């Protein structure tokens, strides 16, 4: 149909709605009941009002029509209550399925993709933006079904009593879509871009707030207030130009509901006076037919006027569907999942032949890698920042897909089943994260069914028990969000304790002592130097002076291993390592 | 709701656009009520008149009111929307300026206490305060004024009938919104608790995905996370279970008014035993008058959010800044000689035009020396003098001009390359701007869309080596006699580090440079090296002097 982004996103929003079609159909059925109970309510009010005004009947005689009018009002409130609890269910069961799809996809992509954006950027996509679509499904979609049931059902009711009053309402029925096709649909997509500019203006304010420290030292306080003023005024002027067209739809709908109420009153008003003798079916025009048409004339346009009240329900779901549609459609290259399984639990031998490491988007991270790590031999990766050192450790963990040959004990890493390969793996990792609740669960993450003796043995071997008394509750201290209770030096030792709790075939250590205290560096490397001799170890570091005892060194630059050898020969060779060692020794 | 007073007073800037928008909202509602009430009376009045009263009915006067009520409703709705949206964007503009103008005089200190996620609440709280007018004030004030105008104007017919329609409408404006805000307070508290627990568990599941999948715990933490969603989705249901009740009751109340008008006005309107046409006047007024009350119950719920956002913003902006700048007049000196006395009480003298290096080890001692040298906070220890005068005597406009800082954290604004450098110098020639980029070795940024490439969120993220060069470009553009280098060449490779140090010496030669570093590269060029631990200068002197005396600088060069 239409190639605009407004219609492409709105089509996506409706395709996600079949998860809860059952509820959107009950809400549609209850809209027909609302239309019937509106007509019955109007027919009783008109029938009561005619008796009092024309026939002069006391109110006490009209105890039956008053009773039926009250039930019709009571049933209307029941349907309204039912129709909105059904409406909530439709929205809830859609967001649950979309949130599950986002988490499934973002888990399949793995940490290689989750680290591409800040953690708060994913929570906006999962909490705020998925929830922004609730009102489209709970309110806007059910109301847009009500805007075609009730108006058509009102006309069928007033048609038998008076066809002229039915044409007044029906005559205005096709003009409203006609306005939309001509000029209304064009402004709808222009509005969608103003909501993007309003979200972009909110990032211009957040940027000036995040950089107040930089604006302060340059004396740009007053010149950024003017920058805020100009950006805000620029947005408002451009938005108000569009909103002059977009607010005609609200004005036209108010003109047609006012002209139709006026026409019903004028036609019926003069039909009683005898000036007009058309419209009725030769049975004469009564006051009951006039009130039925007049009571139902506002209700003919009420579903359409209420659909403009739910505009922002659609406008904020389209803004959310703008971000969820691209997320669910970005092409991701998941590392291949095999079916093989490692034979034994002895330390593994790693061989790489013309190995290339590829990011999920498709970019190459580490160039041609050729190395061999026999069983049980510790190895060191060194190099400059951004030289692809973590990519090698990510690839060995199974987080990045590789184009070359990377064999674990003579078995390709692609063919190894990740569920069983990662049981023979222990990674301390860079920027460690303690995702459990309490400090006892963070350590026991490797295996929750561990004896208290092994827990204490792991806590002692990792030098975590020495600062446990400083913690209030000891081993049961809750680390909290991002381990605010543990410092970066002592949260780094809990990661070591977690790594050493379970036996492993390959131990990967990525910058373990980087950005720790002078004391936590001693404690972490004391444990990791001793723990690296029990199995195959691959450590990434810049503490080049400490690493005089490791079996091999891989100086990695520009994604390639440019120098290999022991520390005794590389330090004095005068090549890439000597430059790195010379640069490192300047730091105090 | 006393928390809204500092922000209600912000409305004084646009009190004619804001009050016009409310007036147009009331006028539109009275045209809706007027048109249907007048239509209802016209039908009944002409029905009882019949054909016999055709000549003596005077139907021209009602028709002039039907024409006017349809135009007033048509145009009032169109300008209700325009005026109230224009005014909402003006309120937001003045809120953003007010918040920024109050958060800047307390920039380093006040917000110091996670400052990353604090600002996302500030941005979201200013947005929520922007909703107070259209989402809260306009519906509640509009409903009350509409009810009174109906109640007052409808009492020229029957006082008893007018008061029992307005009394019903006034009761449900003042009693029904508070009774539902109170009803859902328990669930609204349990809804905020479970939302932030899900966010905490989600973030810990995405951030720790490498740790969780390697240690085989990714599935059982997704389960705990998807159980907090189930509890959260149940608290969200019980919140709708109550909004579905506040909409059914609003339908029953407006049904009660119609029943009462049909019944009470049956007995009589005023002194009229048989009201006749006046029965339909009151019934059709009760049918249309309850459209003014539709937004009010949901306009009170959002008032709780606006109040909550108001205290959060007032807790920040209504802080006392740590430093107060005198409003005096000073001429910026071409040469600045910096001297310090007893600031854990370190004293140093920096003559004009000479470079200084400070060799504090990181972690063991953090150099807040550059922070109180830019008046982020006052030095409690002692006195800091700038060019033989106290630093506190300089007004902010001249303090900024006399000190140029290259902070360790370089901020890359979401703006063009030209806007990231006109920061330093407000007016610089487009060529003089481009010369500095070549000098600092940033000619690569000039290759593609030079001085027009979007930097930051929009695109073109700078690397660490290229981002340090940008901070130095800002310092070199913003010509100041005194330059404070905050750990430059940290986290950069050996090639870039040597490139910047030579850039520092060649470009900043007639400037008083005070460098804070924990490296040892290129300290021979710096005269009077200062070495300190935990804020205590062990010794000092030129590069040769330190080696001769065999102090702490000597063992540093020995690898010990
Ligand atoms: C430009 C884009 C846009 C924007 C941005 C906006 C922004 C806004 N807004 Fe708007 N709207 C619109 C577009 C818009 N808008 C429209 C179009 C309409 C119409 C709808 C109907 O029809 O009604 C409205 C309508 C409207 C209204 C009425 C309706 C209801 O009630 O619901 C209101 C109240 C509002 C508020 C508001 C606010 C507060 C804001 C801030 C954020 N809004
Ligand atoms: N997931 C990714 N997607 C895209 N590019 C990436 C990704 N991870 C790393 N890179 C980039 O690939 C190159 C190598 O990065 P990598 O993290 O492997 O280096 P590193 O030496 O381990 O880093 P550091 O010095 O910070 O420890 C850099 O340009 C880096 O920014
Ligand atoms: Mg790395």
């Amino acid at each position: 149909m239409n190639k605009s982004r407004q219609k492409e996103l709105t089509r996506w929003l409706k395709q996600q709605s079949v998860i809860s079609q059952r509820w959107l159909n009950i809400s549609r059925l209850l809209g027909f009941v609302s239309g019937i109970l509106i007509i019955a309510q109007a027919w009783f009010m008109a029938r009561i009002l005619q008796h009092m005004i024309m026939e002069n009947i006391p109110r006490e005689a009209l105890l039956l029509p008053f009773t039926l009018l009250v039930l019709t009002f009571v049933l209307r409130a029941w349907v309204v209550w039912l129709r909105e609890r059904v409406g909530y269910h439709a929205g809830q069961h859609i967001r649950f399925a979309i949130r599950r799809q986002v988490l499934d996809r973002l888990q399949q992509a793995g940490p290689a993709w989750i680290q591409g954006k800040p953690a708060g950027s994913w929570a906006t996509l999962v909490l705020e933006q998925i929830d922004d679509m609730h009102d489209y499904y709970a309110r806007y979609l059910p109301q847009m079904a009500l805007a075609v049931s009730v108006p058509l059902l009102i006309v069928v009711a007033i048609f038998p009593s008076n066809w002229a009053a039915a044409l007044i309402l029906l005559g205005t029925a096709p003009l409203i879509p006609l306005f939309m096709a001509l000029v209304g649909m064009g402004a709808a997509d222009a509005n969608r871009r103003n909501f993007l500019a309003l979200a972009r203006l909110s990032g211009h304010f957040l940027d000036r707030l995040r950089g107040m420290e930089t604006l302060r030292i340059f004396g740009r306080g007053e010149a950024e207030i003017e920058s805020i003023r100009s950006a805000s005024e620029d947005f408002r002027q451009r938005t108000m130009e569009v909103l002059r067209l977009a607010f005609l739809s609200s004005g036209i709908l108010e003109f047609f509901t006012s002209l139709s109420i006026a026409l019903v009153a004028v036609y019926f008003g003069f039909s009683y006076l005898g000036e007009l003798d058309f419209g009725h079916y030769d049975t004469g025009v009564t006051l009951a037919a006039g009130f039925l048409a007049l009571i139902l004339a506002p209700e003919f346009f009420q579903p359409l006027r209420d659909l403009g009240t739910f505009y922002h329900a659609k406008a904020q779901a389209v803004g959310a569907a703008d971000s969820l549609k691209t997320f669910m459609e970005t092409p991701l290259a998941h590392p291949q999942r095999g079916e093989a399984e490692l034979a034994s639990t002895d330390p593994v031998t790693i061989e790489a032949e013309e190995l290339f490491i590829t990011s999920p988007e498709g970019k190459t991270l580490a160039g041609p890698l050729n190395f061999t790590l026999p069983a049980g031999q510790r190895a060191v990766l060194v190099g400059r920042s951004g030289s692809g050192k973590s990519s090698l450790l990510n690839a060995l963990s199974g987080f990045l897909s590789y184009q070359g040959s990377l064999r674990i004990n003579g078995i390709e890493l692609r063919d190894l089943s990740p569920e069983s390969w990662r049981k023979h793996l222990s990674w301390v990792g860079q920027n460690p994260q303690l995702p459990a609740a309490t400090l006892r669960d963070n350590v026991l993450l490797a295996r929750p069914d561990a004896s208290e003796q092994e827990l204490q043995a792991a806590l002692d071997n990792a030098w975590v028990s020495e600062f446990l008394p400083l913690l209030p509750q000891g081993v049961d201290t809750p680390v909290g969000d991002q381990a605010a209770r543990l410092s970066v030096g002592q949260a780094q030792r809990v990661a070591v304790a977690r790594a050493l709790l379970n036996p492993c075939s390959l131990l990967l250590l990525d910058e373990p002592a980087a950005s720790l205290d002078a004391h936590s560096e001693q404690r972490v490397m004391e444990a990791l130097n001793a723990a690296s001799l029990r199995q195959t170890t691959l450590m990434v570091t810049h503490q080049l002076e400490d690493l005089a005892d490791w079996d091999v060194i891989w100086v990695m630059q520009d994604g390639r291993i440019i120098e290999q050898g022991r520390y005794a020969e590389l330090s004095v060779a005068g090549g890439p390592f000597a430059t790195l060692l010379a640069h490192r020794q300047e730091e105090i | 709701m006393r928390a809204l007073l500092p922000y209600l007073a912000l409305y004084k800037r646009h009190k004619w656009m804001l009050s016009l928008g409310i007036v147009l909202a009331i006028v539109t509602l009275l045209a809706s009520i007027g048109l249907l009430t007048l239509s209802g009376w016209f039908l009944s009045a002409s029905a009882v008149a019949g054909v016999a009263g055709l000549y003596s009915f005077n139907y021209m006067l009602p028709a002039a009111g039907v024409r006017g009520a349809a135009i007033t409703r048509t145009a009032g709705r169109y300008f209700e929307r325009l005026v109230s949206h224009d005014a909402t964007f003006r309120v937001l503009q003045h809120l953003r300026i007010y918040t920024f103008s109050k958060l800047l005089p307390l920039s380093p200190a006040g917000l110091a206490r996670r400052q990353g996620e604090l600002l996302n609440r500030v941005v979201a709280d200013v947005d929520t305060l922007d909703h107070l007018y259209l989402r809260v004030i306009s519906p509640l004030v509009g409903a009350f004024v509409v009810i009174m105008v109906v109640t007052i104007g409808l009492s020229f017919l029957d006082f008893t009938l007018a008061f029992t329609l307005g009394g019903i409408m006034l009761l449900t404006l003042f009693l029904m919104p508070p009774l539902f805000y109170r009803a859902g307070k328990s669930t609204g508290q349990n809804l905020t608790h479970l939302r932030g627990q899900y966010r905490q568990q989600l973030t810990a599941w995405l951030q720790g995905q490498a740790e969780l999948t390697i240690f085989g715990a990714s599935d059982r933490y997704r389960t705990q996370l998807e159980n907090t969603e189930i509890q959260w989705l149940e608290a969200q249901r019980r919140q709708s279970e109550l909004t579905a009740l506040s909409q059914a009751i609003m339908l029953l109340i407006g049904a009660l008014a119609v029943i009462l008008m049909l019944w009470m006005a049956s007995g009589g309107v005023g002194g009229n035993a048989q009201p006749g046409a006046l029965i339909a006047l009151f019934v059709f007024c009760a049918l249309a008058a309850f459209e003014a009350l539709a937004p009010v119950t949901g306009a009170f719920q959002h008032l709780g959010q606006v109040i909550a956002s108001a205290v959060r913003i007032s807790d920040l902006t209504d802080q006392k800044p740590e430093v107060t700048f005198p409003d005096t007049q000073t001429r910026v000196a071409d040469r600045v000689s910096l001297t310090l006395r007893d600031v854990k009480g370190i004293s140093l003298q920096v003559n004009a035009g000479e470079h200084i290096a400070i060799l504090g080890r990181t972690g063991c001692g953090k150099s807040t020396l550059l922070q109180q040298l830019t008046r982020a906070w006052d030095p409690q220890q002692g006195e800091i003098l700038l060019n033989d005068s106290p630093i506190a005597s300089l007004n902010e406009a001249a303090l900024r001009q006399t000190i140029s800082v290259v902070p360790q954290r370089v901020h890359l604004f979401s703006a063009t390359l030209r806007d990231n450098l006109l920061l330093a110098s407000p007016g610089s020639s487009d060529e003089a701007l481009s010369e500095i980029l070549r000098r600092v070795g940033l000619e690569k940024l000039l290759e593609d869309a030079g001085l027009n490439s979007w930097l930051g969120e929009g695109g073109r993220q700078l690397s660490g080596g290229e981002l340090r060069r940008l901070a130095i470009a800002r310092a070199l553009l913003h010509d100041a006699p005194l330059v404070l280098l905050d750990e430059p060449t940290e986290g950069l490779d050996a090639t870039t580090e040597s490139q910047i140090l030579e850039l520092l010496a060649e470009m900043m030669r007639e400037k008083t440079v005070l460098m804070v570093t924990h490296r040892l590269r290129g300290l021979s060029r710096f005269q009077q090296i200062i070495v300190m631990d935990n804020g205590q200068i062990i010794e000092q002197g030129t590069h040769a002097e330190l080696l001769a005396r065999q102090g702490r600088y000597y063992q540093f060069k020995q690898g010990l």
